[PDB]
This record gives C-alpha cells, sequence and structure tokens, in this order.
C-alpha cells in the first residue's frame, strides 16, 4: 500500500472484475453535467480470492 | 535546458488585490495545458523540510 | 466543491477581514438590525392574533 | 456599444473595481443587460 502502483492497480481491479460477486461498497459524490451532484454507488471487490481470465 | 546545464524547473508568481482572478486563472491554465494541480499547504502541521523535499 | 451554500453570521462585521467577505466568497451581505415600527407591528400581530390593527 | 457604455459608466462611478465585484453585479441582473447598463450607481463605494 506504499506505492502509487497500489492505487492504479486497485482502480483497475475495480474496473475489470468481470461479474465478481464478492464486492464492497464505496459511496462517492459524482457531479453530473447538469451542474448538480448525486450519490454514486461504486463497488470494489471485497477482500477475498477472486478469479479473472 | 539540458545542453546548458540549467535545471529544468520553472516557477511563477501571481500577486495582486484579492478577487482579481489568480486562482481562477490557475485553474483555467491547468485545464488548457491538460495538467493536474497538486495543492500544497505550507502552513500545515505534518510538513517538515525532508517531507517537503 | 460546487453546488454549495455557506451561511456565516457575526455581530462585529468590522472584525472581518475584507478578503474573507468578498464577492465570490460571500455573494450577499445583509444587516439584521434592531426593531422598526413595521417590525414591532408585525411582532405584536403575530403574538396576539385577533386584536384590532 | 453597450459594453463600452457599461465600462465607461463603471469607471466613472468607481475607481477600483475588481472582476469579482463585476461578476457579482452581473449575478444580480441575470439575463437583463439593460438593467446592468442602467444600475451602475449601485456599484459606487
Ligand atoms: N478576471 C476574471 N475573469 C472572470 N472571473 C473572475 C476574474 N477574476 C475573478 N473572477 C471571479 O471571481 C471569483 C473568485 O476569483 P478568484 O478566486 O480567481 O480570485 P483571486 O484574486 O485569485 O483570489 P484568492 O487568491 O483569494 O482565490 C470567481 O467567481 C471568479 O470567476
Ligand atoms: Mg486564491
Amino acid at each position: 500500500a506504499r506505492d502509487r502502483s497500489y492505487a492504479w492497480l486497485l482502480s483497475w481491479l475495480t474496473r475489470h472484475s468481470t461479474r465478481t460477486q464478492h464486492l464492497s461498497v464505496e459511496t462517492s459524490y459524482l457531479q453530473h453535467e447538469s451542474g448538480r451532484i448525486s450519490t454514486k454507488f461504486e463497488f470494489i471487490p471485497s477482500p477475498g480470492n477472486h478469479f479473472i481470465w | 535546458y539540458i545542453d546548458r546545464g540549467i535545471p529544468y524547473r520553472r516557477g511563477y508568481l501571481l500577486y495582486g488585490p484579492p478577487g482579481c482572478g489568480k486562482s481562477s486563472f490557475i485553474t483555467a491554465l491547468a485545464g488548457e495545458l491538460e495538467h493536474s494541480i497538486c495543492l500544497l499547504s505550507l502552513t500545515d502541521s505534518s510538513l517538515s523540510d525532508d517531507r517537503l523535499n | 466543491t460546487e453546488a454549495r451554500i455557506v451561511f456565516m453570521t457575526t455581530n462585529y462585521i468590522d472584525r472581518l477581514d475584507p478578503a474573507l467577505i468578498r464577492p465570490g466568497r460571500v455573494d450577499l451581505k445583509e444587516y439584521v438590525g434592531y426593531c422598526s415600527h413595521w417590525q414591532l407591528t408585525q411582532m405584536f400581530q403575530r403574538f396576539y392574533p385577533g386584536q384590532a390593527p | 456599444s453597450l459594453a463600452e457604455n457599461f465600462a465607461e459608466h463603471v469607471l466613472k462611478a468607481t475607481s477600483e473595481i475588481s472582476p469579482a465585484q463585476v461578476q457579482g453585479y452581473f449575478m444580480l441582473y441575470k439575463n437583463d443587460p439593460m438593467g446592468a447598463v442602467h444600475n451602475i450607481e449601485s456599484l459606487r463605494p
């Protein structure tokens, strides 16, 4: 966790996780193009063993 | 810069009465140059000389 | 961050630095002062509803 | 010509006007150029 590589790899794991069903939630505020902000429900793979292809 | 030994660094200073467009111009310039902004707070509590370097 | 409304109050406006209250940090300054004739009339009418004006 | 008139009137009324104050003044008169060009005197210090 001491490397920026950790941040980039965590982001890539969040994006490319196929249909992984062992996720964890991460709430963030996303500013829409209309000018307002709404809650964004983002799912990060929860701790465990996940398999990709 | 390399061919003359000069360090490859540059710094800019914008000064004037408040509300005249320094921060807004910096944001616009960062947008134009497709750069990002690293906000540094000198008057912090965890900031030391070695940490600043 | 955008989409944000900030309300600030004070009793001594002369103690506020002009950079803190400027058109872009505080977009509206209003004075809430002592009672006036109309204000007293409305307060009386609200506290004792039914009496003659 | 309206922009030139507005600039001249603002410079005549006040001597040191910051762009933030001009932005706020325009914020008051949204979609009303004539109101902006009319009520310069409200900007007097
Ligand atoms: N030249 C300008 N053109 C357009 N908008 C401006 C200009 N100068 C200031 N503003 C507006 O004023 C507000 C605040 O300006 P800004 O933050 O750039 O001021 P500043 O002088 O850099 O002050 P500070 O250093 O305290 O941030 C914003 O709404 C910004 O759009
Ligand atoms: Mg600034």
